[PDB]
């Protein structure tokens, strides 16, 4: 999931 | 292209403003207190040795805290509203494994995301050895180890250390492990000491695991 | 010809890199394509008491920016030039189930082309996940390692790959392990609070124990 | 906000005056440190080697005036946080290793208003040991020596935080349990020479748990 | 105790 | 003291007052020689040999020639590598870092000619089936530059017989053979020659 | 008092800023330099004769002088000697000539400089050099050596000696899975037939066989 | 071939 | 003896 | 010989 997504996770 | 020139000029602008006309934040005070906020994904045991009681893991430790001095207003700075930035460029936090027996070896890159909130999110892969008796791993209720993960010189009253949930996330864990995750824990601990008002505050990681058959 | 050749390649570094403020990276306005390939050289280790597997490789990678484009008319028909890959911006691509720090077997050194294209290509020692059951079968094992970058978006790095068919032209020949195929495939995922796509690239080896 | 940012202000602006306007210690102007260890772990004894690895906290004291500053100068601020890089530190060094020491923690020190400085490097040490015995009632013994590697008892003073090693961090499912642990300081003179020669004996007995 | 962590012992 | 301050002044000269690397424009000729020292580790577990050598490497600059004159007769001088440009000469068969045993220091004559010699722990890729037999075992390693093509940088040997006159007189693997040859292809979208040095190996436990 | 060491903490100061700041680019044969080396063997770690490597624990005591590094103690306040980061000057390229790895680096590296330009350097170390074992479990024991000497520098630029062909054992450690039948240090000059200049190793010489 | 040739690749 | 002592040698 | 020895080799 994107929270475990080192690319995203900075957006949770 | 021109656009896409001016763009590369506002982040140049931004990044210059922010780290070269204002010499680096000096951490946090008992004045001006910081939370951090700290979450595990834990990918694989990769190695438990009985004979020295050390376990391994490999993991990515986010880390999240916000500085009024990183934010900014993307209408002054051609709309952007996030950036990237080595770790070098910026303060980060001292949060250390209190039981390490080795040097914690570093499995990516060091590149932060700041957020125009002042918001900045950090997050190192590692592999950790650290003190666990891996006894009974080889059966069905499995084993349990535990280490502690804090500042090495803030008390809580200049780091307030915390996750946003208990449950360490076991997502992206390794299928293929020579262990499986009977359960995995990550829990803030607050502690006092008689001669001192201060909070002490440690995240404590918990893991209980056996030999995947 | 020969000082004023090398007068005017040194005038073209100086002029890309010193006359030019630093090249903040790629963006959702300003986005980047980098192709990647592998060379596998060899599988040099398989380890069943804690499944990691140790490669090693050629990675090629290759990536066009504006900034590093030049007239060679302007600089006494230079077309190409080497430099170090620390006087250059390069992509923050890693593998995502590395079980020990990457090591590095080569010289850090960039090839640049009139156009921009920067070719670079690190030759790396790799310590993976990987359970190497049934290397010792006939159907042999099977490993898979995602590589990709650690802090952007595929609308910020789009990666693409040279072929799907891993390069085995310069495999070892006398290799523990041998190669039943190596495969390397773009694949792309989305989350239901974005529109961006993420993208890695799959390194999928399959191989036995060399009778 | 203004008040958190004048105490930002204030903070940088000590770290400045201390730091960007000390040789070490001489025989004219000695330094006394202080040193006490925390053992965490005894992670390994290899009886074909004979090295024996240890994790522990070493805590280092000491004081300098060219460090003292007065809180009302500088928002009554009466100590701060500082990478250990940005002071002088102590050469202090076991003499009898095997392998170089490796770091498990931030290199951060806490400074004083009084000049005193505190710094407490996590550490893991191989050094020469027999665990002949260990396997035993009586156990083990092993000894290692630490010292400054330049400076004689007149330049440096060693000291420490008494006699009794710290275990109550001491990893409590170890292969290891702890008989003893003694810090101890030593003074040597040399037949030729006038000076004292300071050691710190750290002296820790130990057997399998059974 | 506070001596023994490394976030206190500076006070003691 | 007369040396000393004349050494001073043309080391500033030299350095402080880049060289890009070569061209096909101004090319480039490393000459390189091995002095192999031991076979310390032969692995049949992962097909790796460990070797221990020194890796002699020539090249001549016209940016670093001086008129000895102008210097009170400095004719030579030696200086941290670090100081100066050196070529990209690599392994490319290798499993591991190359270890570093030896100073990094180069020895730099007036006529701008560099001699380079680091010794190295080099661990790569090689089946020692048959070290435990007459015949022995044979291994092979490639090196050349990781960037430049035989028209920027022209890569050879004086002589094909590595020395072998400081081989480990008790180490665990005798020498039959140890040769160290250039080799020349062409790829057929390309004029440019590609020039490897081959150093090919033959050895067996010793008896 | 007080007063006093503000002024001695100054002319230390003075002192190294005029010596490295306000002023070394190696020996030459027209300025040529003496080196005396020494050995205090601590302890025989490892024999490993699978590959004939064993591991050495020892300080190598570094002795030179040089005109650059003199000063009048009058001059500043009576200081007759300091220490300074080993960084901070000019060291000599003494290697082992048949080390297996990387020298690891066991103390801080300081050095002691005297008034009369004397610099004293005692780097310890951990060594992996060429050694077959073979006699270590025999009365006579095993025999090995490891050449020491100056990476670049010839007898003309670099003079390598000893005060003594005894290692220094006195400090070797009493419990070690090897004892120590003789250990020397032995300056040793050859010359090639081409060239006038000397060629100077110190060969460390160890004979040892396990303790019982 | 000119491909896998760090030296070459470049031109592919 | 303080010739073998890294703290001392240096007066011998 | 000198050609052996890295601090003659310079000549050769
Ligand atoms: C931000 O984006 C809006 C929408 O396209 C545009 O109108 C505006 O000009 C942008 N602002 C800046 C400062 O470039």
């Amino acid at each position: 999931g994107c929270c475990s997504d080192p690319r995203c996770a900075w957006r949770c | 292209d021109d656009d896409k020139l001016h763009s590369q000029a506002n982040l140049m602008r931004l990044k210059s403003d922010l780290f070269n006309r204002s010499p680096m934040y000096p951490g946090p005070t008992k004045d001006d207190p910081l939370t951090v906020t700290l979450g595990f994904t834990l990918q694989d045991i990769v190695k438990a040795d009985s004979s020295t009681n050390e376990v391994d893991l490999v993991y990515y430790e986010q880390q999240r805290w916000k500085l009024n001095s990183l934010m900014w207003d993307p209408n002054e700075y051609g709309n952007i509203t996030d950036f990237r930035t080595s770790a070098a460029d910026i303060w980060t936090p001292d949060i250390t494994a209190y039981s390490s027996t080795r040097p914690v070896q570093v499995l990516s890159p060091q590149i932060a995301v700041v957020t125009h909130d002042g918001s900045v999110m950090f997050i190192p892969a590692q592999r950790l050895s650290f003190m666990c008796d891996p006894t009974g791993v080889d059966s069905e209720e499995g084993a349990t180890c535990a280490v502690k993960f804090g500042s090495w010189v803030y008390s809580g009253f200049e780091i307030d250390l915390k996750t946003d949930t208990d449950q360490v996330d076991l997502s992206s864990y390794y299928a293929s492990s020579k262990y499986e995750i009977l359960s995995a824990t990550q829990t803030r601990q607050v502690q006092h000491y008689s001669c001192c008002p201060e909070p002490y505050i440690d995240v404590n990681l918990v893991v209980k695991f056996r030999e995947r058959r």
